[PDB]
């Protein structure tokens, strides 16, 4: 999953082959059916399961209003 | 020792600088607060050199100040400055786009006599023009912190596309909760209601984060923000209420008219 | 045939995101608008096939509206697409922060049936917060075209960190000269009196181009812009005349005085 | 030479820190001439242009405008 959506995120190639067809690519990439599912229904918390981080809590509040 | 702050933009691994993946290359020690288990990995295969700053934030239901928060990450990316060690502070975005951490730390290691500069990086603002398709020059653009923009006196311009930053904590005034409540966003809705219509079409807008992933871009009117899923990377767009009206005054000191305009 | 838009950035070859260099990498062609000639070499040795738009811009002291050359380039743009080439529109900075041409190309690709899509750059406004250690969320941030702001009605919020672009052709109506007069930048003078004195800090910023030049950070008062050596890059950058002052109505509506924020 | 110098240090993290530690040295390494050196020294972006081949490279780069559509 990770080593996927490493080289997809970097590489303008393989982004627009998967963009023609987004179930064959990432099938030749060896994902399974419940990880391409969660991709298609866009349930992002699934995929942090099944590559091994949604234990992996993530605040990304960086600043506040109250100045000082 | 040394402290260049970059940021890693939203997307995971392909919207950093090329410049910018270079520092984290070559950095000693990278301090990261990077979105997901995704981009931690993406880092860590870089440089495994690693502190996460995501430590530093309230742990297992205690109440810690923000403040205090970020008080600890500008304090361990020092420490390692002067001990001696080539640092990168690697933040999502732009390290310095509503982030005081790297600002106070380039402060800080200037005032102790240490090399320090900031690499702009690509921030929510920038991945919401692209995805929305608006260019901030078309009538303006106003940005403000969601909770700033309660607690303080500010004006905005209806003509604009404005932008409420952290909508998703809008009124959490003890910087001690991951999130504010239903009743401060009706109070938010009620003070916006000065210039914009209760009907009026905002959106609820976050960046992707990985590259199989699509923005959300979540239209609805005003009155139903306090009703919305809101979280802590929600970023509120309000559309302008008013079209751009001539300033006859300016025309006039420019002796022209707007028949004049090319 | 498709589209991409893709920004380089303000620096030269470094300031480029990893995934926007692949674009261009394996674009078919690529229509270009880069800041000068190492920008332009390094594009052609990326990718030889480029068409510079700069020609689409008046020539030889020739009369011409902006408006014409800007629908010239994005027709350009589209000829390509609809030949059917993998086409890329590389603009510096980000490719859709006070930029027509990128935005309606795709607006016309959609409509004419084609794969189009905006990715985000570095844009000068995100040099500024690097480059001055300046957070838009500290007290804000507001950006108008300085055009725009003389002819239609604007107002700012004099808390926030204000941006002026285009400054250099301030009140330039015709669209058909490349710099304005010292005379309309007296008149933004007045206008801008309405909130920031005479006296009042203004910088005037230019986000250097090469790895080897600073930026441009000029300190002078606001009453001196007039007589100011002003490019076409240049911004103007007028921080806040006024602190930030509690909204006690909002406040007491949260229940809540200033001792109780956090 | 001035060219391929100058792309290479805007992408390289390691040259970069190189040059920031001794900007002569680094550019005298590379093969810039002392005309070039002091163009870069005295921040004369329009000599380092002639010193590259501009051949009049005019570059105008607005790409909107305040008139509203
Ligand atoms: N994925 C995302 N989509 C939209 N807005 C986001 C976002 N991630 C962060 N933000 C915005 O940024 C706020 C945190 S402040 C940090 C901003 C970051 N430096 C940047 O460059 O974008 C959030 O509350 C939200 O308003
Ligand atoms: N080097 C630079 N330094 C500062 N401002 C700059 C700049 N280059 C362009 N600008 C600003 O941008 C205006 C042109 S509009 C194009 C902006 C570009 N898309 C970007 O992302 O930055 C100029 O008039 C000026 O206000």
């Amino acid at each position: 999953l990770s080593d996927f959506f490493t080289q997809l995120g970097q590489d303008a190639q393989l982004m627009e082959d998967y963009k023609q067809n987004p179930e064959a690519v990432m099938r030749a990439h060896g994902l399974t059916d419940e990880q391409i599912n969660a991709v298609m229904t866009g349930d992002m918390e699934k995929l942090k399961t099944l590559s091994g981080d949604s234990s992996y809590q993530s605040y990304l509040v960086i600043s506040h209003g109250n100045g000082d | 020792g040394s402290l260049v702050c970059v940021g890693t933009g939203l997307q995971l691994a392909g919207q950093i600088s090329v410049l910018s993946r270079s520092y984290i290359e070559h950095a000693d020690i990278v301090f990261s607060l990077l979105p997901d288990g995704f981009s931690q990995r993406w880092l860590t295969k870089l440089n495994p050199n690693v502190i996460n700053l995501q430590q530093f934030y309230a742990q297992n239901g205690e109440v810690k100040n923000r403040r205090d928060t970020y008080e600890q990450m500008v304090n361990a990316i020092l420490d390692a400055v002067r001990a001696g060690k080539k640092t990168v502070c690697a933040l999502y975005g732009h390290p310095g786009v509503f982030a005081c951490v790297s600002h106070m730390a380039i402060t800080r290691a200037k005032a102790e006599g240490f090399s320090a500069k900031m690499e702009p990086g690509i921030s929510a603002e920038a991945c919401l023009w692209a995805d929305l398709g608006i260019d901030p020059g078309n009538s303006g653009h106003q940005s403000f912190e969601a909770s700033q923009f309660m607690f303080f006196n500010h004006v905005p311009d209806p003509t604009t596309h404005l932008l409420l930053w952290q909508i998703a904590i809008a009124g959490e005034h003890t910087l001690t909760q991951f999130h504010t409540s239903s009743d401060r966003l009706q109070i938010l809705v009620e003070q916006l209601n000065q210039w914009y219509p209760l009907d009026h079409e905002v959106v609820i807008y976050e960046a992707a984060n990985l590259p199989i992933q699509a923005p959300r871009i979540e239209r609805l009117p005003l009155a139903n923000l306090p009703q919305a899923h809101l979280m802590p990377i929600s970023t509120l767009l309000i559309p302008p209420a008013k079209k751009l009206e001539y300033n006859y005054a300016i025309l006039a000191k420019l002796g022209i008219g707007p028949e004049d305009l090319g």
